[PDB]
């Protein structure tokens, strides 16, 4: 059948970021009052976009959102050979077009599935697989940032 | 803008509509059919600033009453919404912001108590000193109290 | 001499100076040691095209 | 037979660093304070991944 499902994404608000802008707003102010870096650097909704479109288009994502969906298990065969070209095939099904804001078109996701419901539930839920894996590398490099700054204060 | 253009806004001004209530059939896969026409019925054309031309947007109805009506409920509709996210963005950043200064007033006061209790604890050794040595004298130097802690011994 | 040693005395007891940096740093240092609260399931963006 | 794999890669993060980051981020304080370094330089990850 192969129907299709197309979502657009957007930089977060600042009020779905939780806490963790304040924490990361915080870090940023050390390195303003130490170690210049500030340079006008994109704001904090930039670098979660950024990660969050970077986990969207990544393969590796594609591969470990699909190997947990419950709609990859259904059609197993048990033969490894062709459990690998289907989990390939599906990987494939999704596809990432990133914008450009010269002629104001944002960056795109589109999945195919075999049905209309399965292609709205399966690309809700992996764009929220990948919003969950950046949020979760977001939060490992806010720890390591503040290890990192813990130590050079205690040095200081 | 981006509410203007936004697939979401048009969907949900349409479906708040009594233009698209009135042509329901009943059938689901027919109503999301029309839906997803008149979705596509209103056009975003963005300005170029080099050719001096500004974003413009365009609906299509059945009747040039409606086409009139309608594109004007669409833009109060997308304006409203602007508004209401411009609004939680501010409301976000204030609480960050509040959240911060607070956490500087209480770094200031926990610095103040720390020079204080520093200073009480150099002023009550300089008396014990002065006390063992009977230095009564009421005099030793000319400056005031502003002493380095560790002078502060010249006072009866 | 008895104002050295008093000099001496109180120096001893005060012990080392610091100055009001030595104070911002050591309580910037406190509010570092907490800890950032990590929380997770904070959605990292936001939908233009919802999927249908 | 002619078999084929691929790998794409990006710039590392600053947890799998491990201390080398804050060694080099340490070097470079000591570079603003003498001869000023460069102000908009490239980050330690990003030389990590350049000479990766």
């Amino acid at each position: 059948q192969e129907w299709s499902s197309t979502a657009i994404t957007d930089r977060p608000t600042v009020n779905m970021l939780g806490g963790y802008y304040s924490q990361q707003q915080f870090l940023r102010n050390l390195d303003v009052r130490s170690n210049m870096a500030s340079a006008d650097q994109p704001s904090v909704m930039d670098e979660a976009y950024k990660e969050f479109v970077m986990q969207l288009a990544s393969w590796d994502t594609r591969r470990e959102f699909w190997l947990q969906t419950d709609y990859y298990k259904q059609r197993m065969v048990g033969n490894s050979k062709a459990d690998a070209a289907l989990l390939d095939e599906m990987i494939n099904n999704i596809q990432f077009i990133p914008g450009d804001f010269t002629r104001a078109v944002n960056d795109s996701v589109k999945l195919i599935a075999e049905t209309a419901p399965d292609a709205n539930n399966l690309l809700r839920q992996y764009v929220a697989f990948a919003s969950q894996r950046a949020a979760s590398h977001l939060n490992d490099e806010l720890k390591g940032a503040w290890a990192a700054r813990t130590i050079q204060m205690k040095a200081q | 803008v981006m509410q203007l253009a936004s697939w979401d806004t048009r969907r949900e001004f349409w479906l708040q509509t009594d233009y698209y209530k009135q042509r329901m059939v009943g059938n689901s896969k027919a109503d999301a059919a029309l839906l997803d026409e008149m979705i596509n019925n209103i056009q975003f054309i963005p300005g170029d600033f080099t050719r001096a031309v500004n974003d413009s947007v365009k609906l299509i109805a059945e009747t040039a009453p409606d086409a009139n009506n309608l594109l004007r409920q669409y833009v109060a509709f997308a304006s409203q919404r602007a508004a209401s996210h411009l609004n939680d963005e501010l409301k976000g950043a204030w609480a960050a912001r509040t959240i911060q200064m607070k956490a500087q007033v209480k770094r200031q006061e926990e610095v103040a108590k720390a020079i204080y209790d520093r200073r009480m604890n150099s002023i009550e050794q300089a008396l014990k000193i002065a006390e063992q040595h009977n230095i009564s004298r009421s005099a030793t130097d000319v400056p005031a109290e502003e002493l380095p802690d560790s002078e502060m011994f010249l006072l009866g | 001499r008895p104002m050295l040693q008093a000099e001496l005395e109180n120096l001893q007891a005060v012990g080392p100076a610091f100055d009001l940096d030595y104070d911002q740093n050591r309580a910037m240092l406190n509010t570092l040691n907490v800890g950032p609260t990590l929380d997770p399931r904070f959605q990292t963006y936001r939908y233009l095209r919802t999927p249908e």
